[PDB]
């Protein structure tokens, strides 16, 4: 199947022509941070010049901000060396977009990824419940096959259908190698994907959607795992009202 | 409608 690096999505004209030949996924508006449809420091002791030369970690495993899933600000005692500003600095894993046999486009590791590595943030338009129902009605009228809604918090759904980044290509697996982590950046909640184990180079990156299905028919799962649940969404259908947070 | 749903992040 064809593949494409994250640099290929920065040129809209070249991408739109590759899409006509099926070498790249269908066009969407590339964004690097959530767009709303309707508009203290940690206590880590700063690392010395010797500690940074050795390779020691600033705001590592012990950081108090890291523990409450809060990213540090520019005012961090470790300053520019703080390793707890990954969403802000876009310190993404090396990933490529690939065409899968039956799930549409997907994401794959371009390098070996250690466990608990930040992959990408799940970006998109943040909708309230009325706006979410409006998009549900539009996508139902369009007969869309793929769905890009991610529950963020009460009355906040991220919709990556029209605007988002390459995280919108992460497929579901019943035995996944990634998970979401909800992080607070400047008081705002964000969802990111993180590896849950060592992911070898060339492997597809997947997560458990824990899908809340409002559709009448459930989508069959093609994850190919021995423990496959057979469907995205399980047995029960919830109402449009309940699926959206 | 026919298809559709919402992905739910793990409880964090
Ligand atoms: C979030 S989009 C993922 C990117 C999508 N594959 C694409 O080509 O744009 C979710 C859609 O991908 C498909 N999909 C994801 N994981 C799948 C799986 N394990 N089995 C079947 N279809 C899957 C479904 O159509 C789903 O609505
Ligand atoms: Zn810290
Ligand atoms: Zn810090
Ligand atoms: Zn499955």
């Amino acid at each position: 199947g064809p593949s494409c690096v994250m640099d290929d999505f920065r040129d809209p004209q070249r991408w739109k022509e590759c899409a006509k030949q099926g070498k790249m996924p269908c066009y969407f508006d590339l964004i690097e941070e959530n767009v709303y449809l309707t508009e203290m420091q940690c206590e880590c002791t700063p690392l010395s010049k010797d500690e940074r030369a050795q390779g020691e970690i600033a705001c590592g495993e012990d950081c108090l901000n890291r523990l409450l899933m809060i990213e540090c600000s520019s005012r961090c005692p470790n300053g520019d060396y703080c390793s707890n500003r990954r969403f802000q600095r876009k310190q993404h894993a090396d990933v490529e977009v690939i065409l899968t046999e039956k799930k549409g486009w997907g994401l794959r590791a371009a390098k070996d990824l250690p466990s608990n590595t930040f992959v990408l943030e799940y970006c998109g338009e943040v909708l309230d419940h009325k706006e979410f129902k409006a998009r549900v009605k539009e996508y139902a009228r369009n007969k869309n096959i793929h769905y890009y809604f991610m529950a963020l918090k009460n009355d906040e759904i991220i919709d990556a259908t029209q605007k988002g980044n390459c995280s919108r290509f992460m497929n579901h697996s019943c035995e996944p190698n990634c998970e979401t982590q909800k992080w607070t950046v400047n008081g705002q909640l964000r969802v990111g994907f993180f590896t849950t184990k060592l992911v070898p180079s060339g492997s597809e990156l997947t997560f458990d959607y824990q899908f809340q299905r409002y559709g009448k028919e459930a989508q069959k799962c093609f994850c190919g795992s021995a423990n496959c649940r057979g469907y995205l969404g399980g047995e029960n259908r919830v109402s449009i009202r309940a699926a959206g947070g | 409608q026919h298809l559709g749903g919402v992905m739910k992040p793990t409880y964090d």
